[PDB]
């Protein structure tokens, strides 16, 4: 079978930075990393994940060892080299078979190389893996596919990612992936014995139009070219009209709450910036809109009731309150949709 | 900004393409422009109050020509109506859909009727037709050492005949040929 | 007779969803929907292409008619092609030419010009808008008309011998008695009236033309079909303005101003109402491009028999007994004069 | 292809919805998978109206070529038709088509008459065709040149109308017995 | 040899929506979907 | 129950077809499996 599946891949002839080791800078994490590493026994034991590194936003610890692996999300707060400490909120602890597999046939020369997937698409980590000793130069070029060995959900917030090392007495293959749509030759065996990218050359274009490797002499239709909008412009019309908010704000004889003035606003722009540089406000709570988004909103009528009042009462106006000024002064309906301010 | 692909939102009207100059005799009170399908064509702006067009961003389809996989890769892209001075700014500014990019060399450059071929050179021969491109143009693959060419249809062999007031050509000979019809 | 029409590769992907990423992943959804259009499409134009090819190219070696053109008192400038003329087309061609409209053209490359049509955009500039695009055909309209003339060239000068093998020169005078030979009248009634014949086919020529001219469309057929294909396509395009029972017909405003989730129905909507409108133009294709590869077929066959040849079936190559016929190139068809 | 539903397999949203709202999927289902359908018969419908069209070409190309020979030009191969042996095929025909193509041609003379004694003669089959020095009669596909007799020529005219007509000797059988 | 068939002049609004003005008010919203129809009905009577 | 066509309901995933021993090469990772145009066609025994 020759299916065809679109899901993040690494891009093939994709540049990839080559690292080496003798401080481990901390690289981003977007739509996942490939990774890789060569050694001759172990130089590696793990990596960490998240956000800010500390203890403030959880994080991930991956780190293997000889028998075993040690993944956690947990909150560590830091090591800046015991590769934890000040243990406040840790969760979750897996333990399982040992990651790092390694061979060799009496000799040195059998270098393994492990090629190492993740992913963090609706949480659920997935670890994709395969161990073989290649032929140890750098990475191949001969196809080798990768066989997942985790998939667990962690459910949280990943922006950056670091490696952990070994001690002791030409690796750190990192390329980033990103959402391409890919076909791939499935051994009679289930095995895949190749892939073909569908956004790198036009061969491979049309090799993907038909999901075919063998491609006959001719002419194939295969998709549409566009010209992206370089820039994009909004224009409205030249109206302004703004609304009297100036004069219900510079006004010098606010009405008291007994007799709340009243005044209907009409065929007019409501601009909210001539109202947030009148007043440096003390309560601008809203119940049906938000503060922010109101200048993107068009309304039928607009009302703006005036009153100077005390400085509880100002918490005391709202919906669905009490007190001698909303029972017999200003009652606001449970049902509000608009605004109030207070300065 | 004129004469650049540009997403606009006139006066709560979306769209992408072109915008311009125009010559249009908007009256007064129209706002909008459109034509026989009443296709958005030309708004007026509502901030100047003069008139402009709207067009296709870029309405083209690529057509990939190769030769058979099991005798080489070079590949040559088809760009299906477009003056392709266009793509060529357009592959600069590298703001083109397609993301393959497919290397211009400057005689990888073709002006087809059909559209712009491109990882193809022109051959001023004329050999009979292997890959239909259109416009009366063919792509093959030949020896120089090996490439994608371009070249105008043949019809076939020029030949003139002898007509004169008293010659006739009589066959003194004749063959059997075995055809086959399915 | 029609032999071909414009070739339309539409793309469903655009013409259903503008430009819009979530409209293209909910008619994602419908499967192979779009491939099957597509392949439907590229289909018809190769079809075009091997009727246009299967018309016409019946001979291998392009013959060129000699110099001097006196073949025995018979006037053959009108059908032959003019080296006065930059496009080297018969007179009568040129009529054909210029008697036909077409909306499309197709091989104008007219983006850039949209921009500056100064006035309402054309047929052709709204198509360019929303996902629609025509590929021009693979034989020039040009080189038809070479092809036309070596056709000419060799039932002339070389009789209909050039059909079947070499080709053999032969005297327009002896050609003509053989032809009347095939009917049933003695190559000395034609060696005894040949001044008279001769004034009859040129009166004939001279007539034809004017008839030709005179018409209003005596080329209904030709017209006929680009008219189907423009209101075909016009029809095409203006389903789009139709809102489908949804609250708005245009993507990018029910995009703009409702919610993913509320606007998925009204969406959902669009496309079963624009990929319908879609799969009946595509059907409505199939079916002309099906009359079409017909009235083909059997326009390669009447060129088969009645130019290269003398028919005996009656009223086949025109009513009476068949003598000849030459070819002439018209835009998306051909001209039979029997 | 989910069709803009739950999921594509109706077995699956059985066995997760109730009826009162799987109803509504289900008919998705069965609208899609219909519309689909309606495609598919339409083009089968198609290509079968094109295969008819071909085996109606065929079956006259079997009944004329193979039953009789035609003497239509170019329709039982190029060239003029001689034989057709038909031969079955998976899902169709193939012919082997026999045609007679001509071979090596001269250019000799020719004139449409020939006038021996104020009479022009005229071939009954064939052309007049001159080596160079003498006049001759041949057939027209083939160049078997023959002595100009009185059989093979028959005489009607009065030798001023044929424009090119050439002066030669005509010969018959009668006056030397 | 048949010549010809039945020639049909089926009609929208009284096919659909017999007699129905809001049925035919949401047949309207449906654009020119059945003029369509009525043309290739036309020209398959002209054809026969 | 081998070779009698039965109404399954492996794993929630319910359908009716007949059971048999396959030569299949299911990773431990692989549980439903499919065929070329996605159907169910070979579901690995849980229990053996
Ligand atoms: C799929 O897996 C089968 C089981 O091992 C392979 O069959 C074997 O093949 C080897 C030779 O490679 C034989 O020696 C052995 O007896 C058995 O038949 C089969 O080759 C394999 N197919 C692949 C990998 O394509
Ligand atoms: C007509 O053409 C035939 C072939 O097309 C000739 O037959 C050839 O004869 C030569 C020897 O003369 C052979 O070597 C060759 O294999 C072939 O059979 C034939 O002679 C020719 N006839 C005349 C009269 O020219
Ligand atoms: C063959 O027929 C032609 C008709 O197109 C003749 O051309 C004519 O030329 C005269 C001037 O000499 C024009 O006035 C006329 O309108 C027409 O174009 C052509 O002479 C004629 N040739 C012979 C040999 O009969
Ligand atoms: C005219 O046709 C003649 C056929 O009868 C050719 O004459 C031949 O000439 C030879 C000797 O030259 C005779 O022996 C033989 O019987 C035959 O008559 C003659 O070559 C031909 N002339 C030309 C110019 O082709
Ligand atoms: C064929 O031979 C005829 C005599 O048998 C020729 O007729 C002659 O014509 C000339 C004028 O050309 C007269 O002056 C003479 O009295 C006789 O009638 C005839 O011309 C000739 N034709 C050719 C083509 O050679
Ligand atoms: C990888 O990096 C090198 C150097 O920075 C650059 O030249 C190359 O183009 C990159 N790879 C790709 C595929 O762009
Ligand atoms: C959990 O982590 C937060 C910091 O992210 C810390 O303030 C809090 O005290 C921790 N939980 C405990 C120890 O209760
Ligand atoms: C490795 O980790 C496992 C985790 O269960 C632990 O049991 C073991 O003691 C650790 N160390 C070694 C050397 O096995
Ligand atoms: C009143 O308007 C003036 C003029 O813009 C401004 O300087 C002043 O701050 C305003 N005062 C109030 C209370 O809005
Ligand atoms: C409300 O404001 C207007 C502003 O002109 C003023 O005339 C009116 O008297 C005010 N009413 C009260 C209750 O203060
Ligand atoms: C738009 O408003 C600005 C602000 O005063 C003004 O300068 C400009 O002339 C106006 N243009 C039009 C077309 O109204
Ligand atoms: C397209 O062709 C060339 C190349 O771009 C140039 O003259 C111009 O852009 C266009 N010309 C016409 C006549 O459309
Ligand atoms: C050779 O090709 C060039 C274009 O590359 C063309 O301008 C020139 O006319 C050609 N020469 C001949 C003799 O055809
Ligand atoms: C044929 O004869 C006519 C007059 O008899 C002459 O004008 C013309 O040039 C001749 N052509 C040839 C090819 O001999
Ligand atoms: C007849 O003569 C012409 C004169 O050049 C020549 O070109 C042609 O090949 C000849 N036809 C033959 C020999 O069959």
């Amino acid at each position: 079978v020759l299916h065809l599946t679109q899901d993040l891949f690494l891009p093939f002839f994709s540049n990839v930075t080559w690292f080496h080791a003798i401080d481990n800078p901390v690289l981003p994490f977007n739509d996942g990393v490939y990774f890789a590493s060569t050694e001759k026994s172990n130089i590696i034991r793990g990596w960490i994940f998240g956000t800010t590194l500390d203890s403030k936003t959880q994080s991930l610890l991956i780190v293997n060892n000889a028998t075993n692996v040690f993944i956690k999300v947990c909150e560590f707060q830091f090591c800046n080299d015991g590769v934890y400490s000040s243990a406040n909120n840790c969760t979750f602890e897996y333990v399982s078979q040992p990651f790092l597999m390694d061979l060799e046939g009496k000799q040195g020369n059998f270098k393994n190389l492990r090629e190492f997937v993740f992913k963090n698409i609706d949480g659920y980590f997935k670890i994709y893996s395969k161990h073989t000793p290649i032929i140890g130069r750098d990475f191949p070029q001969g196809f080798s596919a990768l066989e997942p060995l985790v998939d667990l959900p962690i459910g949280i917030n990943i922006t950056r990612f670091q490696t952990l090392l070994a001690l002791n007495r030409a690796d750190y293959y990192v390329g980033y992936l990103q959402p391409r749509t890919f076909l791939l030759k499935y051994n009679e065996n289930g095995t895949i014995t190749d892939a073909v990218d569908c956004a790198l050359d036009p061969l491979s274009e049309t090799k993907c139009t038909l999901k075919s490797f063998t491609v006959e002499k001719g002419i194939y239709q295969t998709s549409n070219f566009r010209v992206q909008p370089t820039e994009s412009i909004v224009r409205f019309p030249n109206v302004t009209n703004l609304c009297p908010f100036h004069e219900v704000f510079n006004a010098t004889r606010f009405a008291s709450v007994y007799a709340w003035n009243r005044t209907r606003i009409s065929n007019c722009v409501a601009d909210y910036s001539v109202l947030y540089n009148f007043a440096p406000f003390f309560a601008f709570k809203c119940y049906g809109v938000s503060p922010t988004k109101l200048n993107d909103l068009c309304f039928t009528n607009v009302y703006a009731d005036s009153f100077v009042i005390k400085g509880n009462e100002v918490s005391q106006i709202a919906p669905g309150q009490t007190g001698n000024i909303a029972d017999y002064n200003y009652k606001l309906p449970d049902d509000f949709t608009g605004c109030v301010i207070a300065w | 900004v004129k004469n650049k692909c540009v997403n606009f939102n006139f006066n709560g009207l979306t769209g992408t393409g072109v915008l311009t100059k125009s010559n249009k005799k908007f009256l007064p009170f129209q706002q909008f422009g459109r034509d026989i399908v009443d296709t958005t064509d030309a708004v007026r702006d509502p901030q100047t109050l003069e008139i402009l067009d709207i067009t296709p961003c870029s309405f083209g389809g690529v057509s990939v020509i190769t030769p058979g996989t099991n005798t080489s890769n070079q590949v040559a892209v088809l760009y299906q109506g477009v003056n392709c001075t266009e793509v060529s700014v357009a592959i600069h500014a590298d703001q083109l859909t397609p993301t393959w990019r497919v290397y211009s060399t400057g005689s990888n450059v073709f002006q087809t009727r059909a559209g712009c071929l491109i990882g193809a050179e022109y051959v001023n021969n004329s050999y009979e037709c292997d890959i239909p491109i259109g416009a009366g143009i063919c792509a093959s693959y030949q020896t120089q050492s090996q490439s994608i060419i371009a070249y105008t249809m043949s019809l076939g062999a020029e030949n003139s005949v002898a007509y004169s007031n008293n010659s006739i050509a009589i066959p003194t000979n004749f063959t059997i040929s075995v055809t086959t019809e399915i | 007779l029609p032999v071909s029409m414009t070739k339309t590769s539409v793309d469903c992907t655009m013409y259903i969803c503008g430009d819009s990423t979530e409209c293209s992943n909910l008619l994602l959804q419908y499967g192979s929907f779009c491939t099957q259009l597509k392949r439907a499409l590229t289909g018809i134009a190769v079809e075009q292409d091997k009727n246009t090819q299967e018309v016409f190219a019946q001979v291998k070696q392009i013959y060129k008619t000699p110099p001097i053109k006196y073949f025995g008192g018979f006037n053959f400038s009108q059908i032959l092609p003019d080296p006065s003329k930059p496009s080297k087309r018969s007179p009568i061609e040129d009529l054909l030419f210029n008697k036909v409209t077409l909306a499309d053209a197709g091989f104008i490359k007219q983006y850039g010009d949209c921009l500056g049509d100064i006035a309402a955009r054309d047929l052709i500039c709204a198509q360019k808008f929303n996902g629609l695009t025509v590929l021009p055909p693979l034989l020039t309209d040009e080189m038809i008309a070479q092809y036309t003339s070596a056709l000419l060239a060799g039932t002339i000068t070389s009789g209909w011998t050039f059909g079947a093998g070499p080709a053999l020169q032969i005297p327009f005078p002896m050609q003509m008695a053989y032809r009347f030979n095939g009917i049933g009248v003695t190559q000395n009634v034609l060696y005894e009236n040949q001044k008279l014949i001769a004034n009859q086919f040129n009166s004939a020529i001279g007539k034809i033309q004017d008839s030709l001219f005179s018409t209003p469309s005596a080329l209904g057929k030709l017209q006929d079909v680009v008219n189907h294909n423009a209101q075909a396509l016009n029809t095409l395009v203006k389903q789009l303005s139709s809102k489908f029972g949804a609250i708005s017909s245009v993507l990018n405003d029910i995009l703009s101003r409702l919610d993913p989730p509320e606007a998925e129905v009204q969406i959902d909507r669009l496309i079963t109402g624009r990929l319908q409108s879609l799969q009946t133009y595509v059907t409505q294709q199939l079916i002309r491009a099906a009359e079409i590869r017909a009235s083909a077929n059997l326009a390669a066959t009447k060129m088969s028999e009645c130019v290269l040849g003398q028919s005996k079936r009656v009223d086949f190559c025109g009513k009476g007994y068949h003598l000849m016929s030459f070819p002439q190139s018209a835009p998306h068809g051909v001209v039979f004069l029997h | 292809s989910k069709f803009g539903a739950i999921s594509s397999v109706l077995n699956d949203i059985l066995s997760r919805l109730d009826p009162p709202e799987a109803e509504v999927q289900i008919d998705r289902l069965i609208t899609g998978r219909l519309q689909s359908l309606q495609t598919y018969v339409t083009q089968q419908l198609i290509r079968a109206a094109e295969i008819r069209a071909s085996a109606n070409l065929a079956a006259t190309k079997m009944s004329e070529c193979v039953l009789g020979q035609s003497k239509r030009v170019d329709f039982c191969g190029k060239g003029y038709h001689l034989m057709s042996f038909p031969q079955s095929a998976p899902h169709g025909v193939v012919f082997l088509h026999v045609t007679y193509v001509p071979a090596q041609e001269k250019n000799f003379t020719t004139a449409p008459a020939i006038c021996h004694d104020g009479k022009a003669h005229f071939p009954r089959e064939g052309v007049f065709v001159s080596n160079g020095t003498h006049w001759f009669v041949t057939q027209r596909n083939f160049y078997e040149p023959q002595i100009i007799t009185t059989d093979n020529t028959f005489v009607s005219g009065n030798c001023d109308v044929v424009i090119g007509i050439v002066n030669n000797t005509v010969y018959d059988p009668l006056q030397l017995e």
